[PDB]
RNA sequence: GUGAUCGGGUAGGCGGGCGUGCCGAUGGGGCGGAAGCCGGGCCGUGAGGUCCGGUGGACCCGUCGGUAUUGCGGAUCCUGCC
RNA sequence: CUAGUACCGUGAGGGAAAGCUGAAAAGCACCCCGGGAGGGGGGUGAAAAGAGCCUGAAACCAGGCGGCGAUAGGAGGGUGCGGCCCGAAAGGGUUGACCCUCCCCGAAGGAAACACGGGCGACCGUGGAGUACGAGGGGAGGUGACCGGGGUUGCACCGUCCGU
């Protein structure tokens, strides 16, 4: 139970945000790293964010959260790094993502969207 | 089947393939090198009609590697060739050898295509000849090895 | 600081370092299946006498600032180790594990996994 | 591709400035081959070019020397002589010149290039004899 | 051991080594340090002292 | 800390290190795969060390102290293979 | 180990080489081709380890893949700059590869344009100016994925093997 952390997400939609993940990076355009992902949330670029849960140190993307909860973007999380940064086409790790021009998971992505609404409120 | 020995032939499928060998031959490998390498990429049944050719010394085989105090023959491409009787002989049972594992496979006889052709050298047995001046010096015959496989064509 | 830049001495120094083998390693298969430095000692020898156009010998100039002599490109210091016991009295902070090449797969996921409770990092 | 009229010009002041165009990397055409000039006495000249074209190989007369007989062909030899020969680089050097005697049909009522450091007022003594007496003393057709 | 074979060199002038070697077929080398079969050089001795 | 007043080297003298087999002790590894072999990485001026993958199927390594048939390119060297 | 044996010499006498299947023979039943030795399908076994039997190195040979390959000159290499190809992750790297621009400090060293003048001249002196630069030592923002390595090979410069 890391320290900059808000929610909980069940296995159920963390399965679906990592194929909502791979199929974005397969067919539109996306975008992975912690300053990556600031600066899309920052210019207003972001439709969905993702942050992982293998994050030393915290000091590294704790204020993507609250910036992203100010410009009202939704972000959830995923646990490993590793299969982060691998659905993200990597042969490295990976903290945070961000998708755009999201085609052909719209279904998924909004739905994930709408049951960290729930969560949250 | 008694796999004593194996082939240098890598990605082998058996749903498209055939395979046959020959084993501790008294033929020159020099001979057989030469004449495999004209064979490799045929149909059987060309190579078949070319062997035959060879064997009655109506078609030469160029000596492109093993060619020292050798003829020309005529014709356009040479350049040194032979007739090579003895390995052409042991090459037509290897192949027929292969025509029947293929068709007990259940390919066709008529689209089968040589992928592969190599020969090895084998063991030596050794030998003496006398010789003047109280020597015996070698005298010993070299031993082949060959392999092929076919393929069918889609 | 003055360990990077020590770490960016040795990196650009072993860059530019040769391979030193022995006088004519290319021209036998007994040399090129064995390859070693061996010194040259004949009168005639082209090597030895460091003309232009020739190999180059090792010297003690070619080594490596001590503070960072020995170290990972990571820049910690090794420890191998063979059992679980061998990890404490690592010091997380300069010092990394390298897990010996004889221990079998049960020991090995131990060592891991302590080893992950100890916050040490392991190189292999 | 620059022109130059060899009329007037000492030889081997051409030569050497042709050498260095062709080795910075420029196409050159040298025309009225035959007009340059060589200065000093005639006999010793025209001794030194016929040893050289009776220069062979004792035991076989395919393997040369193939020293010229031409004017063109003189004036080619020359720079060939200012180049790197033995290297690829002069080799490639070499094949981007061309020499002609006279001038033809091809290059007629065209900017013909002059060398300053190559003119035979800079002389004073006016011993001095022409490419193609040379030529034709040694039988070459033209 | 190494010092039963019965040896004969057959000297300079004829294409080989100087090398002792035996009589009969099929003429291997013997008795010296460096052939095979042969005598070791400076081989353990009892009269050595430990004590 | 000092070195403008140290930095080539044959014969030759002196100092410190690397590697190999066995013993007394000590710490350890191995059918969840030892030695050996093939191919690749990292450290080390270097002699060399160690890791990854593959092949293999039963033993092996580190440190302290002792001991030795203890390190090969060459002898018109020896044995065997080509 | 069927060794003072085989074998050599008229004879006294001389004198080799040669170890290892597997826990168990469970040592390949049956079918097609071949004159045959054998090949190919199938089987035993944890594993072919198949008696031409533990492991199975190098030299050498054949084929496949990659690079070069018929205007070309040095003992087969060294340095530097390029082209074609390949990738493990034990090396590194989105917790930021490479590259682009701007700010600060900066050793020894050190410009030019330009204003005047000296010299027959090639040039020089003065001020510009110890400025602009400058190995290197720090910082800030744009970018978003390679790099290090390896095989072979082109161009230029250098290079007459080893032991005595």
């Amino acid at each position: 139970k890391p320290s900059y952390v808000k929610f909980e997400v069940p296995q159920e939609l963390a399965e679906k945000a990592l194929e909502a993940v791979e199929i974005a990076r397969d067919t539109g355009r996306i975008r992975k790293g912690t300053n990556e992902t600031t600066k899309a949330v920052e210019r207003g670029q972001a439709k969905l964010v993702i942050i992982a849960e293998d994050v030393d140190p915290e000091e590294i993307v704790a204020h993507l959260p609250p910036l992203c909860e100010e410009k009202e973007i939704p972000y959830v999380y995923v646990p490993s790094k590793k299969e982060l940064g691998a659905a993200a086409g990597l042969e490295v790790p990976a903290a945070s993502v961000a998708i755009i021009e999201p085609g052909k998971a719209r279904e998924l992505v909004e739905d994930i969207a709408m049951k960290v609404k729930e969560l949250m409120k | 089947s008694r796999g004593r020995f194996s082939y240098s032939f890598q990605n082998f499928d058996p749903e498209r393939m055939a395979r046959a060998s020959g084993r501790d031959l008294r033929i020159s490998p020099k001979h057989s090198v030469e004449l495999l390498r004209e064979i490799r990429g045929m149909m059987l049944n060309d190579a078949l009609r070319y062997l035959d050719d060879v064997i009655a010394k109506k078609r030469p085989v160029p000596m492109k590697r093993f060619n020292d105090s050798q003829g020309h023959k005529p014709g356009k491409g040479f350049g040194p060739g032979r007739y090579p009787v003895k390995v052409a002989k042991a090459v037509k049972k290897i192949l027929l050898n292969a025509k029947n594992n293929a068709e007990q496979k259940g390919l066709d006889v008529d689209r089968l295509k040589i992928i592969h052709a190599a020969a090895h050298r084998g063991p030596v047995l050794r030998g003496y000849i006398p010789r003047a001046f109280g020597r015996a010096t070698p005298f010993n015959e070299q031993t082949t090895h060959i392999e092929i496989v076919v393929e069918e064509i889609r | 600081n003055e360990k990077a830049r020590l770490l960016r001495i040795r990196a650009k120094l072993k860059r530019k370092k040769p391979r030193f083998l022995r006088q004519e390693w290319w021209r036998y298969p007994k040399f090129k299946n064995d390859p070693k430095w061996r010194r040259p000692k004949g009168i005639d020898s082209k090597m030895r006498l460091k003309k232009k156009g020739k190999p180059r010998s090792p010297s003690i100039g070619w080594s490596s600032p001590k503070a960072v002599r020995g170290l990972h490109p990571s820049g910690y210091e090794e420890v191998l180790v063979h059992n679980v016991k061998e990890l404490e009295a690592i010091d997380p902070t300069r010092q990394a594990a390298r897990i010996a090449g004889t221990v079998g797969a049960r020991k090995r996921e131990m060592i891991l996994a302590r080893a992950k409770e100890l916050g040490v990092k392991v190189l292999n | 591709m620059r022109i130059i009229n060899a009329e007037g010009l000492i030889l081997g002041r051409l030569a050497s400035k042709v050498a260095k165009m062709l080795l910075e990397g420029e196409e050159v055409v040298i025309v009225n081959a035959e007009k340059a000039i060589i200065t000093g006495n005639r006999e010793d000249i025209f001794a030194k070019y016929k040893q050289r074209t009776e220069l062979r190989t004792r035991t076989n007369p395919r393997r040369g020397p193939f020293y010229p007989k031409r004017s063109d062909e003189i004036v080619r030899r020359t720079v060939r002589g200012m180049l790197p020969w033995k290297t690829d680089r002069g080799r490639k050097a070499f094949k981007r010149l061309k020499v002609y005697v006279g001038v033809p049909k091809e290059f007629e009522g065209k900017e013909f290039e002059t060398i300053s450091e190559a003119h035979m007022s800079r002389l004073a003594t006016p011993k001095y004899v022409t490419v193609g007496e040379v030529a034709k003393f040694l039988g070459g057709k033209f | 051991a190494g010092k039963r074979r019965v040896t004969e060199n057959i000297g300079k002038g004829h294409g080989m080594a100087r090398v002792e070697r035996i009589k009969t077929s099929p003429r291997f080398a013997a008795f010296v340090p460096f052939a095979v079969g042969g005598r070791r050089t400076h081989p353990p001795k009892v009269e050595k002292i430990i004590w």
